């Protein structure tokens, strides 16, 4: 378990600075919800260890509040419109005479796709690829070590 | 009688070679004789690296 506070997450996000906009509840709510998707157990042989998992958590956090606050604000005519708005990634943008065009994330899958959705997830998916590197090796026993080798090495 | 020792130091005391009997090995020429303390050419130095070598692959 990690315990959350709002310091931390207040000065890490300064859009989420107003108490009276995003109640101390409502933080931690996301926080415990979060939890799933990022088991908070800390380990020293996680990839995802320490400071670095404690800052995953955090960034899907602002990921899940700003989808909340995207709901609750709308807008579509003073108000929460049927359906709700989605997400995901803004590929291609027009407003006035003013166009923009960016680079499509490369989304093989959903949670990657829901998390190129916000900046926050996609701080969080750029962390986990980046901490991705190699893999595991689960079972296997030290076969070698009974077996002579060159130089008197682990005879 | 040449490059053949006529003593052996052993412990102080130098004992002549009709003394006693020596056998060595395959008696290598004489220009590097005094280089195998004028003995022979070990059998050990022959098979060192065949030996590794046959046990490693064994390995």
């Amino acid at each position: 378990m990690v315990i959350f506070d709002e310091h931390k997450f207040r000065t890490l996000f300064p859009e989420f600075a107003d108490p009276a906009a995003y109640p101390d509840v409502r933080l931690q709510m996301y926080f415990d919800i979060a939890c799933e998707f990022i088991s908070d157990r800390d380990s020293p042989y996680r990839i995802l260890n320490g400071k670095a998992l404690e800052a995953c958590l955090y960034l899907l956090t602002a990921h899940l509040l700003s989808l909340s606050t995207m709901q609750v604000q709308g807008a579509a005519g003073g108000g929460v419109t049927a359906g709700g708005t989605q997400g995901g990634f803004i590929t291609s943008a027009t407003v006035g005479e003013v166009s923009v065009a960016k680079l499509a994330p490369p989304a093989k899958n959903g949670w990657q796709w829901w998390l190129s959705g916000t900046p926050y997830g996609q701080e969080l998916w750029a962390l986990l690829s980046v901490k991705a590197v190699g893999g595991f090796y689960i079972g296997g026993l030290p076969e070698r070590r009974g077996f002579r080798k060159v130089g008197g090495t682990f005879w | 009688h040449f490059y053949e020792p006529d003593f052996w130091i052993i412990s102080g005391k130098k004992y002549h070679r009709s003394h006693l009997v020596v056998v060595r090995g395959p008696q290598p020429p004489d220009i590097l004789k005094p280089t195998y303390i004028f003995g022979g050419i070990p059998l050990t130095q022959r098979i060192y690296e065949r030996v590794y070598a046959a046990e490693r692959t064994a390995n």
